[PDB]
RNA sequence: GUAUCUAGGACUACCAUGGUUGCAACGGGUAACGGGGAAUCAGGGUUCGAUUCCGGAGAGGGAGCCUGAGAAACGGCUACCACAUCUAAGGAAGGCAGCAGGCGCGUAAAUUACCCACUCCCAGCUCGGGGAGGUAGUGACGAAAAAUAACAAUACAGGACUCAUAUCCGAGGCCCUGUAAUUGGAAUGAGUACACUUUAAAUCCUUUAACAAGGACCAAUUGGAGGGCAAGUCUGGUGCCAGCAGCCGCGGUAAUUCCAGCUCCAAUAGCGUAUAUUAAAGUUGUUGCGGUUAAAACGUUCGUAGUUGAACUUGUGCUUCAUAC
C-alpha cells in the first residue's frame, strides 16, 4: 500500500514532499509567497497611513450596528485601506486626513467580526495611544 | 450602510459618570499572596450549599 | 565589612621603583603628574600641521 | 557581545495557564514558603527538570557504563551537598522521587525559620533582606540563597546588626532622641 | 606555443567531435552572503542564520593602474557616468557600507563625550601612534537577583477548647484567624550625604558618620469576570442603538458579555496588541496520516527510467581446563 518502502528510495520520499507541501494551504506562503502581492502593506507589521474618510461600515447579518471603521491610504507604498477604530466613541478623535498607525487585525488576513472583510484596525492617530484616550490617559491633540 | 455614523460614542454621552475615590491601596506581591489565605479556608469551610458558587454576591 | 582584598608591589628602592612604575596608575600617589591634553585637540593641532610645510610656527593663531 | 549575556532562562510558564488545580497548588506552596510572585515556583520548578531530564537519561544506560556512574554519583553529589537527598537513598533510582518541595526546605527562607531565628513564616523572609544574618563570615542579603549541607550550623547573625547588638536602633536610637528632644 | 608566480582553453595555431543531462543538465526564482550556530518538541522534525568568530565580497557606478614582498587599494591615483561643491569664470576639487553626527526612508534602531590604563597592533620603537580597544552618557531588545511591610494585646466574629446543655443553647472560649485611616511596638533601605574605595581620570555597585515611614505615606500596574478559560445570574445607564466579540455568540426597553460603579481573577516590574515562527498538527505523516460511501485508485492493459526481487555455498558436535555452582 502507497510508500516506496525500499532502503534505496529517500529520493521518491524528499521529491514526493517536496512536491505536496504546495497542497499544505498555509505552506503556500512560504512558497508561494504573495505577501508583497496581496498584502496592503509589503509583508510588514503595522503601517503608518493617512485618513482618507470615515466609512461607516454596516455590520453583516444577523447582527446589527454600524461599526464605523476608516478609509486609510498608506504613505508606504499608495495602497488602500479600510481600517477600523474601536471602543465607541474615537470617530470624534480623528480628525480628519491627518495620520494614522493602523495595524493587523489579529485573524490574520480576514475580517474578525460582525465587520465584512475590513482587515485592520487603527492603534495610534496622530501619535497619541487610543487606548490611552477613551480613558482620555493622555491628552487629544486638538490645537 | 453608511446611513449615518453621527451616532457614534452615544452611550458614552449617556453615562451618569459616578465616581471612585477610595479603596484602600491593597498590598503588593508577597504580602498580597499573604491576604489570598483567609478568603480560602474557614469560612466556607466548604459546607454544603447545594450546588452553588463561591464568589456570589447573592 | 572585614573583608576587603587588593595588591601590593613592594618595590626594593624607589629610584628602581622608578623604572617600572605605571605612570597613570602611579598618579594616586603620582608626585609627577605633567603634560595635560586633553585628547581631542591635540588632534585638531596634528592634523593643520599637515599643511604647512618646513617651518610649522602658523598654528600659534589657531586655538 | 560576545558571549553578550548568556541566557538561562527560568521561568517556565506552564502550558495551560488556568488549570484549577494547578492554580490551588501554588498557594499551598506560598504559605509554606514566604515567596512572593508565582514564577518564583516555576524558577525552582524548572531546576527539577534539569535534573531529572538528566537523571532518567542515566537509567537508559546499560550499567555497567562509563556516562552512568561519573556522571551518575556526580550528580549525586551535588544533590547530598545541597542537603535534600539522605545517605541510604544515595542511589540514581531514587533521585526520581523528589518533589518540588524538598529543594524548597533548604531555601533560607526556610533554613533560618526551621531554625529558631525567625519565629515567624515572613518574619524570616525579610530579615534577609534587611541583612541581619550571617554565614560563617558573610551576611547574606538574598533569601534564596539556598543553603548546603555543610554549612548549615553557621546560620547566626550579623555583627553590625541590631541582633545582637551593634548600632541597636539606629532609627529607634533616633526615636530614643526625639522622645527626649 | 604564448603569457603567468604557476597548472591549465588561461589565450593563439592546427587537429580530433567531443562534453552534459529524468540519479533533474540548462534556463528561471530568491524579501540568498556560506559556515559556526540560533528558535522550538519525548523522539523524528520543521523554521532561522545581516549581525561580534571563520571564510568571501564591496567601498555612489562600471572600468583602468601605478608604488609594493603584498592592492586590480578607493581615509592610492586615472578616466567616464550619476550626484554634488568652491569659482574673480581662467580653473580647482568631491566619495562616512570607519566613530560620533545630519537629511531621507519607514512600523523599526543611541551621545558630533573620555581615554590608550586594558587587550593587542605598529615605527627607527620599552616611551611614539591607535574614536581598534576600553570607559562613560542614552538604552523595559534581552537575562539574572529582588522593595513595597514585619511584629504585639485588645479588637471583632469563625473555630476547637472547659462545660452547661444537646435536631437548640451559652459561658471558662481562644494556638488560631481576619477586621481594625482602631492602638501601638515601629523593624529596616530607596532616599541621604561627610569621607572612603573603584578609576587613566571620573562615575556606578560595595563599604559607608550624619539623615530616612502610621500610611494620607518611601502610595504597582496591566488585562478580564457568558463559554473556551481562573473569576458576580452585583447596581445604575443604554435599548439591534452605542457597542462587545480570535471562534461560538451578546444588545432588538427585567443585558451573567455593551457604558459604567461596587466587586472579583489572573499573572506582576511587569502586562496588553500586531505580524512572524515553532509546538499543539498522526491537519505533510520516514517513525506516522488518508483514498467503498466524508477530499482522494489513471478507462484499460503493455512498458523503459526507477524502486523491489525465492531457496541454497563450514555448523553444532567430540575431550579438557580455567567456571556458574
Amino acid at each position: 500500500m502507497g510508500k516506496p518502502r525500499g532502503l534505496r528510495t529517500a529520493r521518491k520520499h524528499v521529491n514526493h514532499r517536496r512536491d505536496q507541501r504546495w497542497a499544505d494551504k498555509d505552506y503556500k506562503k512560504a512558497h508561494l509567497g504573495t505577501r508583497w502581492k496581496a498584502n496592503p502593506f509589503g509583508g510588514a507589521s503595522h503601517a503608518k497611513g493617512i485618513v482618507l474618510e470615515k466609512v461607516g461600515v454596516e455590520a453583516k447579518q444577523p447582527n446589527s450596528a454600524i461599526r464605523k471603521c476608516v478609509r486609510v491610504q498608506l504613505i508606504k507604498n499608495g495602497k488602500k485601506i479600510t481600517a477600523f477604530v474601536p471602543r465607541d466613541g474615537s470617530l470624534n478623535y480623528i480628525e480628519e486626513n491627518d495620520e494614522v498607525l493602523v495595524a493587523g487585525f489579529g485573524r490574520k488576513g480576514h475580517a474578525v467580526g460582525d465587520i465584512p472583510g475590513v482587515r485592520f484596525k487603527v492603534v495610534k492617530v496622530a501619535n497619541v495611544s487610543l487606548l490611552a484616550l477613551y480613558k482620555e490617559k493622555k491628552e487629544r491633540p486638538r490645537s | 450602510v453608511h446611513g449615518s455614523l453621527a451616532r457614534a460614542g452615544k452611550v458614552k454621552g449617556q453615562t451618569p459618570k459616578v465616581e471612585k475615590q477610595e479603596k484602600k491601596k491593597k498590598k503588593t506581591g508577597r504580602a498580597k499572596r499573604r491576604i489570598q489565605y483567609n478568603r480560602r479556608f474557614v469560612n466556607f469551610v466548604q459546607g454544603f450549599g447545594r450546588r452553588r458558587g463561591p464568589n456570589a454576591n447573592s | 565589612g572585614g573583608r576587603s582584598t587588593g595588591f601590593a608591589l613592594i618595590y626594593d628602592t624607589l629610584d628602581f621603583a622608578k623604572k617600572f612604575e605605571p605612570k597613570y596608575r602611579l598618579a594616586r600617589h603620582g608626585l609627577f603628574e605633567q603634560k595635560k591634553q586633553t585628547r581631542k585637540q591635540r588632534k585638531e593641532r596634528r592634523n593643520r600641521m599637515k599643511k604647512v610645510r618646513g617651518t610649522a610656527k602658523a598654528k600659534i593663531g589657531t586655538g | 557581545g560576545r558571549i553578550p549575556s548568556v541566557f538561562s532562562k527560568t521561568y517556565v510558564t506552564p502550558r495551560r495557564p488556568y488549570e484549577k488545580a494547578r492554580l490551588d497548588q501554588e498557594l499551598k506552596i506560598i504559605g509554606e514558603y514566604g515567596l512572593r510572585n508565582k514564577r518564583e515556583v516555576w524558577r525552582v520548578k524548572y531546576a527539577l527538570a534539569k535534573i531529572r531530564k538528566a537523571a532518567r537519561e542515566l537509567l537508559t544506560l546499560d550499567e555497567k557504563d562509563e556516562k552512568r556512574l561519573f556522571q551518575g554519583n556526580a550528580l549525586l553529589r551535588r544533590l547530598v551537598r545541597i542537603g535534600v537527598l539522605d545517605e541510604s537513598r544515595m542511589k540514581l533510582d531514587y533521585v526520581l522521587g523528589l518533589k518540588i518541595e524538598d529543594f524548597l526546605e533548604r531555601r533560607l527562607q526556610t533554613q533560618v525559620f526551621k531554625l529558631g531565628l525567625a519565629k515567624s513564616i515572613h518574619h524570616a523572609r525579610v530579615l534577609i533582606r534587611q541583612r541581619h544574618i550571617r554565614v560563617r563570615k558573610q551576611v547574606v542579603n538574598i533569601p534564596s540563597f539556598v543553603v548546603r549541607l555543610d554549612s548549615q550550623k553557621h546560620i547566626d547573625f550579623s555583627l553590625k546588626s541590631p541582633f545582637g547588638g551593634g548600632r541597636p536602633g539606629r532609627v529607634k536610637r533616633k526615636n530614643l532622641k526625639k522622645n527626649q528632644g
